[PDB]
């Protein structure tokens, strides 16, 4: 019964940081490439990096909602 | 039969003629500066060589 | 609206709307491509811009020289998810069995699938914590352009169901201009992606 | 590693060596000043410049 | 009017026309001080929205023999010509803050050059 | 009868973690083209870029509270 | 019975996102023209742009909240 | 029983999403005076728009919990 | 039965949404009088305005947390 | 029961509320000061008032909390 | 029975509240120091006077945490 | 029985602090490389071990939810 | 029983407070040290009391976590 | 019976703390070394003993979730 909830709030709580870290790093990277736009790749490439952090821990927390639903 | 399928197909069309009313100006225009580029680039490259 | 599979191994509706949109994606190919021309008009001049376009996201992530092979693949990704995602909105129509017709990309199992298959070929045109981000991305793709369509597709079901029970129509066309926005950013980042996982992994 | 050090005024050059640290103050605060450092414009009071010795006094200053 | 030396300011007493500042006998050889004090009279008078533009009028040293007359537009600074290596700065106040201290000196290093 | 809320509290911090990204990115956006106008379609593009990268992983959890509810 | 408190803190969150990201965007657009006052027109289209953005995913949990109530 | 609970708590939320919002609005505007008190009438029409939309959602929010208090 | 821990987080999320807002605004007034001193009228006019535009919603959800301890 | 609860946590909420906004206030006043010192009798009255916006809500928190204990 | 952790609660959201106003105002007069190190007394009794603000309404939260965990 | 509850809060605010550190992180390492480009090997070394050690708190977090659930 | 979930939820908010508080203690004064190195001691000294005196109330909160722990 | 979320609670928002402050820290050392490049060592030593200082808190609130957790 509680594990729906436990899941829900693993999900919630997931999507919250992926957000807010996501949000953060594709902003300064807008301004980035606002005061020099020639470093477009090399601003890129380190934006989608760490993307895939602050994707990759709430990606292996929503992998671990769905045993948590389980149970 | 259910009453959704031709309520929001209707509500599609209608959406597409007010897309059509505002949205046909736009993309004609930047189609016809593309054309008018690519002609440009062409024409004046087969002028200069003459 | 439940899963109604014919056969037991595999949905019978998801097969439909693949070989539906595969059908409609090579005729509007063929049509925007029926004879050679040096001055571009018509459609010719849409396919060689959505041509370019790719191209161009390719420029931006990787050498022109490594990438210039991706280019036809990258076209028919785009314009594949393209008419994917825009097939949902029109009919979306339901029978009286469990359901036929919704959309292709709103099934998880294709668009999870479509997902590992950009990441197989990217394995295939090029230590534990390496491949765990392999995992988690190909599975962030999947369920981005998954969840970013399925969402849109429940939202207009809903809103058909309560306009045409009990004066609710500009609302649900805010939404399907939001919805069309919706798919073709949708297309765009997917395609874009994949460019950037083939750029990472090449060179 | 030392960084450049000229201090100009316009009737002539007064100073310029090689220093490793340049301890000047700006409008704003302090600055200390090593060798790689992120190109930056600050005007400096009417004060000393700390140069690691000898002080410098500008007036003006930029 | 903004005269530097004696002989244009007898001029223009000669002819009645306004002259506000006036500096007077300067040596042969002279420094960055009495030009400090008068230019940054003359640049803090067009910041006080008097001016709104001011021209300068000197003898340009092209050779022992030309010494042409040129006609230079000292404020405001419209036609500042971009050099070779444009790099950017980060301004440390803000680059407004720093702009209104170094505008003054490079409109009186001008008036120095001059 | 608990399912309800776990999708409540599922779509509700999505839109927070959303909502502040979406906020951080288009603020960021707005500003930089402030600063000059020259770039504004390559920062709308990289903008809208950027809205589909944070407004992506919020709405898996959103059909997943969806999954939530059907159990 | 935990439908309407469902109902509530879905809407609620959703207000709370779309409040930040609005205030974020809404705050930069003003200081962009604070900083200069002749580019007011794009700035401010640029963000109700931005508003309809941030709002996106908000609306979304306000109908999927009388979705909760009505459960 | 629940429903109170449900309206105190939606109408709790979106009070401190518009305050936040209303604050980096309002905040950035009055700095925005303090650079270029010039622009008074301009930095206040956009500021009360801005208002506005960050006030109005909240708004729909408690007249939500309204119905939810009734309910 | 719930009412009062109704009327209670009510009462305290304005209060934390009223004190963020505040905050945001007094804190940039006071580097705003900081940065140009004879501006200080027309900021506090502007500040006592922003104050109570940000503390409307909170002491009406006050005022209504009173009727939710009522109810 | 759950009154000591509700008065609780409108003292907490109240305590955060006021914390976050004093500390922002606090914070940029001393930079105020630190930027030029001629202006400190100013800069602090505008603090004090300032301190006094940002906890009278605080303080009516903390009055109703009171009221929350008693019922 | 549930008063103790009201209580705790409580000692908990004023911990969080003179934490991060604390952290905001030393901070900045760090912040301040080292951009002028010559008005070291003046800034640290106004820091002093500042924490002693954020602190007071924590304290005050403390005791009626006593007088709340003893209900 | 809670112990999906229990581990599932704690992968969701590890997630949360997790997203909020790395965003922080990696938008000031791009902004750094941006300001200028010649030391980006320099500032990426330090900011995958500032990655480290925000997800290393975590990591261990998920560890232990790991044997929560367990239990 | 419950005594626990409230000495563990006072640990872990003062946790939380003290991290953040002590965060922005921290990362400014790097910003401080980094920007005039001869300063570095004193400003770390008087970083270090501001370490005391933000984690000062949450370590009260860990002592009191004890006591509620043993009630 | 409600021990383990009670050490699951405290590992979580002792693992957010040291997230959000060591997302702080680390982001400003980098900026710290990307905006002068010669005090690498300093800067790291400084941020290590700040990054300890930190965590020194959440990792006695892990060993309190252990005896949380054991009770």
């Amino acid at each position: 019964s509680l594990g729906v909830l436990a899941a829900a709030i693993a999900v919630g709580l997931g999507a919250l940081g992926a957000g807010i870290g996501n949000g953060l790093i594709v902003s300064r990277t807008i301004e980035g490439i606002a005061r020099q736009p020639e470093l477009r790749p090399v601003l890129q490439t380190t934006m989608f990096i760490g993307v895939a952090l602050v994707e990759a821990l709430p990606i292996i927390g929503v992998v671990f909602s769905f045993i948590y639903l389980g149970r | 039969s259910g009453g959704t399928i031709i309520y929001q197909l209707l509500m599609f069309i209608i959406l597409l003629a007010l897309l059509r009313k505002f949205a046909w100006q736009p993309l004609m225009n930047i189609m016809k500066q593309r054309e008018e580029h690519i002609a440009n680039e062409i024409d004046q490259a087969e002028k200069r060589r003459q | 609206p439940l899963v109604e599979f014919l056969g037991l191994t595999f949905n019978l509706s998801d097969m439909l709307m693949i070989t539906i949109t595969c059908l409609i994606v090579f005729i509007i190919a063929v049509a925007a491509t029926r004879s050679l021309q040096l001055r571009p008009t018509g459609m010719q001049n849409f396919m060689e811009w959505v041509f370019d376009f790719v191209r161009g996201i390719i420029n931006s992530t990787m050498d022109w020289q490594t990438g210039g092979r991706f280019l036809t693949l990258g076209v028919t990704l785009i314009m594949y998810v393209f008419v994917a995602n825009m097939l949902g909105l029109p009919f979306s129509v339901h029978v009286n069995g469990e359901l036929w017709w919704k959309s292709p990309t709103a099934d998880a199992t294709v668009t999870l699938t479509l997902a590992v298959m950009v990441v197989a070929l990217t394995h295939y045109y090029g230590f534990p914590l390496k491949i765990i981000e392999e995992f988690a991305n190909t599975l962030t793709l999947g369920l981005r352009l998954f969840g970013n369509i399925y969402a849109g597709e429940i939202l207009l079901g809903l809103l058909a169901s309560l306009g045409t029970h009990y004066g609710a129509a500009i609302p649900m066309m805010v939404w399907q201009a939001f919805s069309i926005f919706v798919g073709t950013i949708q297309a765009f980042i997917f395609t874009m992606l994949t460019m950037v996982y083939m750029a990472h992994k090449v060179s | 590693k030392t960084i450049h050090v000229s201090v100009v005024t316009p009737d002539g050059p007064v100073y310029e060596d090689d220093v490793e640290m340049v301890s000047v103050k700006a409008k704003s605060g302090e600055l200390g000043i090593l060798p790689g450092h992120i190109p930056l414009v600050a005007p400096l009071e009417i004060s000393a410049a700390r140069l690691k010795t000898q002080y410098i006094a500008v007036s003006g200053g930029f | 009017i903004i005269v530097i030396g004696r002989v244009g300011l007898s001029f223009f007493r000669k002819r009645n026309m306004p002259v506000i500042l006036d500096i007077t006998r300067l040596p042969d050889q002279p420094s960055f001080a009495d030009i400090k004090e008068i230019a940054r009279k003359t640049v803090g008078l067009f910041a006080d929205g008097t001016f709104d533009e001011l021209y300068m009028y000197y003898n340009h040293y092209v050779s022992a023999i030309q010494q042409e007359v040129t006609e230079r537009k000292l404020l405001p600074l419209t036609d500042l010509a971009e050099n070779k290596q444009r790099t950017v700065y980060e301004f440390e106040p803000s680059q407004e803050e720093i702009l209104d201290v170094l505008l003054p000196q490079y409109a009186e290093s001008l008036i120095y050059g001059a």
